[PDB]
């Protein structure tokens, strides 16, 4: 396995899950919520088939965090454009859940860009998983973001802006390992 | 089958879930470049994937730097709890042959909990054997709620036990919130 | 042999009360407790209907000045937590009820949010008073209680075995239906019939029926319920049939359609029933049947019977006229 320069990172989580999550005899143990979780998962997988996200990589889901890159597979930009439209069309796919789980559910996207490595960990099992500051901050993104909108950084902000891609301050963001840095979110 | 998606998931009974994190990772990733770091972390983590089937627990993922597995799966154990103990012991013994072979102070921080899962599959692509369940989330919990190269356990992590440990109050409420607000009493190993 | 049974609705539709009849039915003795949920009940309405006079547009006057001090006194026990309930209570209670100008605010009450056990409790409180007192199974099937949750009754008809799953009928409590959606054999719907002139809670502006009507389309046409078919439970008809005769408030003007509407030809009329009340039931039932008609694709149908309730002689023959059709 080996490092790489432009890939960019999302993720995507549902926090009005862990609430959801009930256990009780009536809902078998708290499965019959991992069944709509499944019926959720499921309907994004769906979009990587997709013709315009044939770029896409699905890398791992975690608890109910969605996370997928576009860039491994080599304007020269255009990978973290596709991307975002990744992520709105997973909103689509979301407010198809809600209208029949009669239900409210918000994403939650971080994203990002630049070094990574691509490999795969331990012998036991042999999985593919990126590593890499550049993962690191595109999780903070995700976890110190709002619902129903996408937090991306300083860097990746200009770039979409190079995209006709308009652009918000969130202002400035904790990192445990690299100190405080400045945010945006795009508009619809 | 024909409405909902078929489910890959089976409930499970009495099996001992471990989560463990890596105190100041942070100070060895500011150190070395993106390559030599994973080397070092690939390291240590597919011998922590190796120890697991040497103590009898399948793993289930790494998330960056953070490690977990689980005894019980796929197939029942009555050794089950003794044995996600078994691997937090030698965890921290092999975590410190990374601090000799470095010289940075980065460690442990053990939590394990014992009760039902879930387990099995998510969606259609890219699968991963994966867990779900409270007290799943409750030993996560404790990864939060532990101490540094100690190795952290609940009540019921207790009772599977039968004490052949010698242990002692941790009382993690007074760390990681959902302990104390859950009622939970947590102890530590000697 | 076991038939995982699902039981929705919209607010009020009558749910937890068809459970209710289900165990009066086909189940095999403290109700102690459900006496203070009676007596909870009339507090909970005469304070809605004294409350709404002001608040209305136009306002309504006492037809007694002398029952203001009872008004007085009503509200200035709105609110209390533990309620003792001493005997002045029922005096004063009974008082405004007599008060006829009270219950020509009651003739306006589609036009606020009240309980329908209201009038019913209400003409009964010397017997609701009496210390050795205990409720008819009328009154018990009455008592209303907001479901929040969902339960799960399990009973037995000629050794068939049910799994009768009640819901939360309000929005913020539809959120967890999905969760019985897998593994059920069939859908039992509940509609209140009768509330074509009423708003719903939630809200106060989407009118009852509408919000239930665009909730079976949520339903029928559900991506994980195209199997399953769904019975439709046409409930609340005494009511119904009360206000069309009582020919006060018009339905048209609730659902502009009525007017041009006539009466189906397969109409099956209850013996003596009104040709007008006969016209609206089944009017109200074609509705729901420009849903169940316009999808489904025969993979599933709707089984539409009216109902009331409170009227085990009804439900028992309508859970005959049911129990019948999941053999097919
Ligand atoms: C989805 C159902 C439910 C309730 C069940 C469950 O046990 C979880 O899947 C665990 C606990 C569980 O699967 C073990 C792994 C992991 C990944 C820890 C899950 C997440 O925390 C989930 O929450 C989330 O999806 C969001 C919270 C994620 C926070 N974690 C904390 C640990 N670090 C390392 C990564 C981020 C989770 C709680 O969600
Ligand atoms: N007059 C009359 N009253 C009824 C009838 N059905 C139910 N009720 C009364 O109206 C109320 C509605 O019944 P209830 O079961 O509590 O509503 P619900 O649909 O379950 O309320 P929810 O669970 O959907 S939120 C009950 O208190 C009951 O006494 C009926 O057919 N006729
Ligand atoms: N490939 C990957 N897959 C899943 N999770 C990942 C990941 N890469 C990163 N993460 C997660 O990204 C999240 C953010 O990491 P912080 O910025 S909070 O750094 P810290 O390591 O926690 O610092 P510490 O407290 O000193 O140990 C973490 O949950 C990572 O596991
Ligand atoms: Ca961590
Ligand atoms: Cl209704
Ligand atoms: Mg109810």
């Amino acid at each position: 396995h080996q490092s790489y320069d432009c890939v960019c990172v999302m993720f995507a989580s549902i926090p009005d899950f862990k609430e959801f999550y009930t256990e009780s005899d009536v809902n078998k143990e708290g499965l019959e919520c991992l069944r709509l979780l499944n019926e959720i998962i499921a309907d994004f997988d769906d979009l990587l088939s997709k013709p315009k996200f044939s770029g896409v990589e699905k890398i791992k889901t975690i608890g109910s965090t969605y996370m997928a890159a576009t860039g491994l597979s080599a304007r020269q930009y255009m990978h973290i454009g596709t991307m975002v439209e990744f992520a709105y069309a997973l909103v689509g796919k979301l407010d198809a859940i809600n209208k029949h789980s009669f239900n409210d559910f918000k994403l939650r996207v971080g994203i990002n860009h630049g070094p990574v490595i691509a490999g795969v960990i331990g012998a036991q099992k042999p999985q593919y998983d990126i590593w890499g500051n550049t993962v690191n901050v595109a999780s903070r993104m995700d976890s110190t973001g709002v619902l129903d909108k996408i937090q991306v950084t300083e860097e990746t902000s200009l770039i979409l802006q190079t995209l006709g891609y308009t652009c918000t301050c969130r202002g400035i963001i904790n990192v445990k390992g690299k100190g405080d840095l400045k945010t945006y979110f795009v508009n619809t | 089958d024909m409405m909902f998606h078929k489910i890959y998931i089976q409930k499970h009974d009495n099996v001992s879930i471990l989560f463990a994190d890596i105190e100041g990772f942070t100070s060895l990733a500011s150190q070395c470049t993106a390559q030599e770091l994973v080397m070092t972390l690939n390291e240590l983590f597919a011998r922590f994937d190796k120890l697991a089937a040497e103590n009898h627990c399948l793993r289930i993922k790494i998330l960056g730097d953070c490690y977990y597995c689980v005894s019980g799966l796929p197939e029942a154990r009555a050794d089950h709890a003794h044995c996600c103990v078994e691997m937090g012991m030698d965890m921290i013994e092999a975590i410190s042959l990374v601090r000799e072979m470095t010289g940075v102070n980065v460690n442990m921080r053990v939590g394990i909990h014992s009760g039902r899962v879930h387990c099995g599959v998510l969606g259609l692509r890219k699968w991963q054997f994966d867990v779900w369940s409270n007290d799943v989330t409750l030993a996560n919990h404790m990864e939060a709620g532990g101490k540094a190269g100690r190795i952290h356990i609940t009540k019921a992590t207790l009772s599977y036990l039968n004490g052949d440990y010698e242990v002692e109050p941790g009382c993690g409420g007074e760390r990681n919130a959902y302990l104390k607000e859950h009622s939970i009493e947590t102890f530590l190993i000697l | 042999a076991t038939h995982r049974l699902l039981l929705l609705g919209a607010g009020e539709s009558g749910k937890s009360t068809i459970v209710k009849q289900m165990r009066i039915l086909h189940v095999n003795g403290e109700k102690a407790t459900k006496v203070q949920d009676i007596k909870n009940n009339l507090k909970e309405a005469i304070e809605t209907i004294v409350a709404a006079m002001s608040n209305l547009v136009p306002p309504v006057e006492l037809a007694n000045p002398e029952n203001q001090f009872r008004v007085d006194y009503i509200l200035s026990v709105m609110n209390v937590p533990d309620f003792d309930f001493p005997p002045e209570f029922y005096e004063h209670a009974k008082a405004l009820w007599e008060d006829e100008g009270v219950r020509a605010c009651y003739e306006r009450s589609n036009e606020y949010q009240l309980i329908d056990c209201a009038q019913y409790f209400l003409d009964k409180i010397d017997v609701i008073k009496q210390d050795d007192y205990v409720p008819s199974d009328q009154d018990l099937l009455r008592c209303r209680v907001l479901t929040s949750g969902i339960f799960e009754t399990k009973f037995q008809v000629d050794k068939v075995n049910f799994h009768m799953f009640d819901v939360g009928g309000q929005r913020d409590e539809r959120r967890k239906w999905i969760q019985c959606f897998n593994d059920v054999t069939a859908i039992i719907f509940v509609v209140a019939s009768s509330s074509y002139n009423m708003v719903i809670r939630e809200d106060n502006q989407t009118n009852r029926l509408q919000e239930a009507l665009n909730l079976f389309k949520s339903i029928w046409n559900n991506r994980w319920l195209r199997t399953i078919s769904v019975i439709l439970f046409l409930n609340k008809q005494d009511l119904l049939a009360e206000k069309v005769l009582a020919g006060k408030s018009k339905i048209e003007d609730y659902f502009p359609e009525f007017a041009r509407y006539t009466t189906p030809e397969d109409a099956t009329p209850e013996p003596g029933e009104d040709p007008r009340v006969t016209r609206a039931k089944y009017f109200i039932r074609d509705e729901f049947l420009r849903i169940s008609t316009a999808s489904g694709d025969g993979r599933h149908y709707c089984y539409p019977h009216f109902t009331c309730a409170v009227d085990t002689e009804n439900i028992r023959r309508v859970f005959n006229d049911c129990r019948d059709i999941i053999q097919r």
